[PDB]
């Protein structure tokens, strides 16, 4: 049985309009390890880096997706996930209270 | 604290392209120093914390070695597990190997391991001992008997006892101003609107190493850990991780609760509220 | 530093 992945879509600091910050999303307890992980501005993918393959005692794989990034007001942040455990792709909107 | 070298072994078989992918990153406790990439063009060790490329050349060229033989390895273990258990060469299949050494407070070897796992589930582990192995299914009988039969125990167990913890403690005191650091979390709690009757306090703790961390809160001295919602421990991007718990309270009832932080890097446990 | 790892499955 394949396992899902946990999603969560984060800044490194706290976010400040205006102040250059980075934008992280750390998807984790998976299996098997194919899987897509995009960060989006408006819906465009980003051309964020990818962390290298690892994974837990569990046996289960966890991934970071990041890249920099500089918060405002009307822009939209979200990280997008395909995995064969996910029929759609599961998608999460960056917030800053989260 | 306990201080540990880990390694992690990724090998995936992949049927388009008729061949396989072995990916190797190693560890110093929460801190990963080291990838191998079975696709990457002359596939090489390469450092991935700056402590450790001051190993010189001859390192660099030892641990390449290894991991290309031990990706070669794997591949043709893939092929093997594919036989074991009467599937098609159709599907791309798992095979993961973990192992690595703690280190006691007297500089000794704590506790050593050596597991691997196939398709996501436990296939063969190497016993507490260092001298037995336990094989989880038929399958993995057949791989536990040719080890017997060719005393793979005792190079683990060697391994374990002396190169890993040896190599561990250079590492350890190469990196000493990182990884033998223990930063403290920068926190806060932060206010939210809720549901009805509710509103949510989120206490973050920001910017830590190592990993490990214990965060709570209290009503009155009193745990209110069945109501409130815990993340998983997140990295930083910059080595660090993150982490925050949240709740619900009645509307102009926060003071009546605190947060609660210890970290290894921290004097005393903290206790902070919303401010 | 990494173990050498030479058996098969």
């Amino acid at each position: 049985v394949a396992r899902p992945p946990k999603v969560q879509v984060y800044s490194r600091h706290p976010a400040e309009n205006g102040k250059p910050n980075y934008l992280n999303c750390y998807v984790s307890g998976f299996h098997p390890p194919q899987i897509e992980i995009d960060l989006l501005k408006n819906g465009e993918k980003m051309n964020a880096e990818q962390s290298d393959l690892s994974f837990s005692k569990d046996w289960s794989f966890y991934l970071l997706v990041h890249t920099e990034f500089t918060p405002n007001a009307v822009d939209q942040y979200s990280c997008r996930v395909k995995h064969v455990t996910l029929d759609k792709p599961k998608i999460v909107k960056w917030d800053r209270d989260h | 604290g306990p201080h540990s070298l880990s390694y992690f072994y990724t090998a995936v078989s992949r049927p388009d392209r008729g061949d396989s992918r072995f990916i190797a990153v190693g560890y110093v406790d929460d801190t990963q120093f080291v990838r191998f990439d079975s696709d990457a063009p002359n596939p090489r060790m390469e450092p991935r914390a700056p402590w450790i490329q001051q190993e010189g050349q001859d390192y660099w060229d030892r641990e390449t070695r290894k991991q290309r033989d031990t990706s070669q390895t794997y591949r043709v273990g893939l092929k093997n597990l594919r036989g074991y258990y009467n599937q098609s060469e159709a599907g791309s299949h798992t095979y993961q190997s973990m192992y690595g050494c703690y280190l006691g407070p007297d500089g000794l070897l704590l506790r050593g391991y050596r597991q691997y796992a196939y398709d996501g589930a436990d296939y063969i582990a190497l016993n507490e001992d260092l001298r037995s192995w336990t094989a989880a299914d038929t399958a993995a009988q057949i791989t536990k008997r040719k080890w017997e039969t060719a005393n793979v125990a005792e190079r683990r167990r060697s391994y374990l006892q002396g190169l890993c913890v040896e190599s561990l403690r250079e590492y350890l005191e190469m990196g000493k101003d990182t990884l033998q650091r223990a930063e403290p979390p920068k926190t806060h709690v932060t206010r939210h609107p809720s549901s009805d009757l509710g509103v949510t306090l989120r206490c973050w703790a920001l910017g830590f190493y190592p990993k490990e961390i214990s965060l709570t809160w209290q009503r009155e001295g009193q745990d209110q850990s069945q109501d409130m919602e815990l993340v998983e421990t997140r990295p930083s991007g910059d080595g660090t991780f993150q982490k925050w718990a949240a709740l619900v309270v009645p509307p102009g009832e926060e003071q009546s609760y605190t947060c609660h932080v210890q970290h290894e890097g921290l004097q005393e446990p903290l206790t902070l509220r919303w401010d | 530093a990494a173990a050498i790892e030479e058996e098969d499955i």
